[PDB]
């Protein structure tokens, strides 16, 4: 999972 | 890699073509077998999570470049033929590097355990490990694998590993393991700087799935609740050791080297746990492998010592071995330097944009090259992964 996928 | 060229209309043939059923606990949808316990399913995943069938932005969704919604993709033949090429394209770009050609073998040895039963020396398989191929006459019989690649939920850019959980083991945290389903799309790419002007090459985005992937299939991925508190620049945001480990280099700076013994013992001795089930076994189920066939496969998987009389056991220089390949080895960080392709440097930033592209032809996207094709205007300072230069291959989404 990318980090962006936190927002 | 794969062993063939699907077209996603190949006539099924119930072997690696075939309708089949996931795990909860549907109808059949069309899979394909592109090597030995991975399989592919061209579809967007309403599976792995029943109640997630709306296909729909939700209420209160999140745009571009974070989420990006369209019920209709994926849905065609056409586009799940592109995909399935896509997605098998870029095995090969990774199977094709030395990194990813060990990635990808660890990957195959890492058969989920058989920790199904309640009597402590009976070897049994967990359902949820296995998949339903149904056969001619309408029946069904399950199948053991290790990863499936599957088209994304509701958010068609949310990519990450999830798998089916047991009522009271933790099968990606107890060194069992679990069948990885990547939920993934090939069709997508976001872009980072140095206004988003390069586009992530699809192959790392994979790769950094693929990591996971290993991670939950030796069940040696770490507990979420172990995160780092963002502190970088700039309140609040966390990031989990899992994830700074899967991306390494730079970031390895933020993982707390005491917390990191920690897991190493614990699993350590998980690893242990399992040579000792394997030692007690007396009986097994079901009809088609042995006891002594299965004790191989683990052996293999957890590369366990075994002795004159059968027995097994943890050698700590071959555990710290292959510990260190699947979380130190295998990062994205060094994807990157195999693939030679521009990327992030640090796990931590956010995409500023997100592009549709086609990677299925060979004029836009090969195996050895990436966007970066050589002998082309594209082979040169990432060219290829420009956006404005390489405007055929990229278009932003709103
Ligand atoms: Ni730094
Ligand atoms: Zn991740």
């Amino acid at each position: 999972x990318r980090w962006t996928a936190m927002l | 890699f794969v062993n063939k060229q699907f077209n996603y209309k190949d006539p099924v043939n119930g072997v690696d073509i075939a309708y089949i059923k996931i795990p909860n606990a549907m109808q059949p949808v069309k899979a394909f077998k592109i090597h030995n316990k991975i399989w592919v399913i061209p579809e967007r995943d309403t599976f792995t999570n029943p109640e997630e069938g709306d296909l729909n932005p939700p209420p209160e969704a999140k745009q571009v470049p974070v989420s990006y919604y369209d019920s209709t993709y994926l849905s065609t033949d056409n586009e799940k033929d592109n995909y399935l090429k896509g997605v098998t394209k870029l095995f090969e770009r990774i199977y094709s590097t030395d990194l990813g050609r060990m990635l990808l073998t660890s990957i195959v040895r890492g058969i989920p355990f058989w920790g199904g039963s309640t009597i402590d020396t009976e070897l049994k398989v967990i359902d949820t490990n296995c998949i339903n191929v149904i056969q001619p006459d309408g029946s069904y019989r399950s199948e053991e694998l290790n990863l499936v690649i599957i088209g994304p939920s509701a958010d068609i850019i949310q990519f990450e590993c999830k798998s089916f959980g047991h009522e009271v083991l933790n099968l990606t945290r107890n060194g069992y393991g679990s069948t990885q389903y990547i939920r993934f799309s090939p069709d997508f790419t976001f872009g980072f700087e140095e206004a988003g002007k390069f586009a992530t090459d699809p192959a790392v985005t994979l790769a950094h799935e693929l990591i996971h992937a290993g991670h939950r299939l030796y069940g040696i991925a770490i507990n979420p609740n172990r995160v780092f508190k963002v502190n970088t620049n700039a309140s609040g945001l966390e990031v989990s050791f899992e994830e700074l480990r899967t991306f390494g280099g730079h970031d390895a700076k933020f993982i707390d080297s005491l917390q990191e013994n920690e897991f190493r013992l614990y699993y350590y001795n998980k690893f242990k746990d399992i040579a000792s089930t394997l030692n007690k076994a007396k009986s097994i189920v079901g009809t088609t492998a042995s006891l002594q066939y299965m004790k191989n496969v683990f052996k293999e998987k957890y590369l366990l010592s075994e002795d004159t009389s059968g027995k097994f056991s943890v050698d700590k220089l071959k555990f710290d071995k292959l510990y260190k390949m699947l979380t130190e080895i295998y990062t994205e960080d060094n994807f990157v330097k195999f693939f030679k392709v521009l990327n992030r440097k640090t796990y931590l930033n956010f995409d500023k944009a997100v592009f549709k592209i086609n990677i299925v032809p060979k004029v836009n996207y090969t195996i050895y090259d990436g966007f970066n094709l050589r002998n082309t205007n594209l082979a040169a300072n990432f060219n290829g992964q420009n956006t404005e230069i390489n405007n055929m291959n990229f278009t932003k989404l709103k």
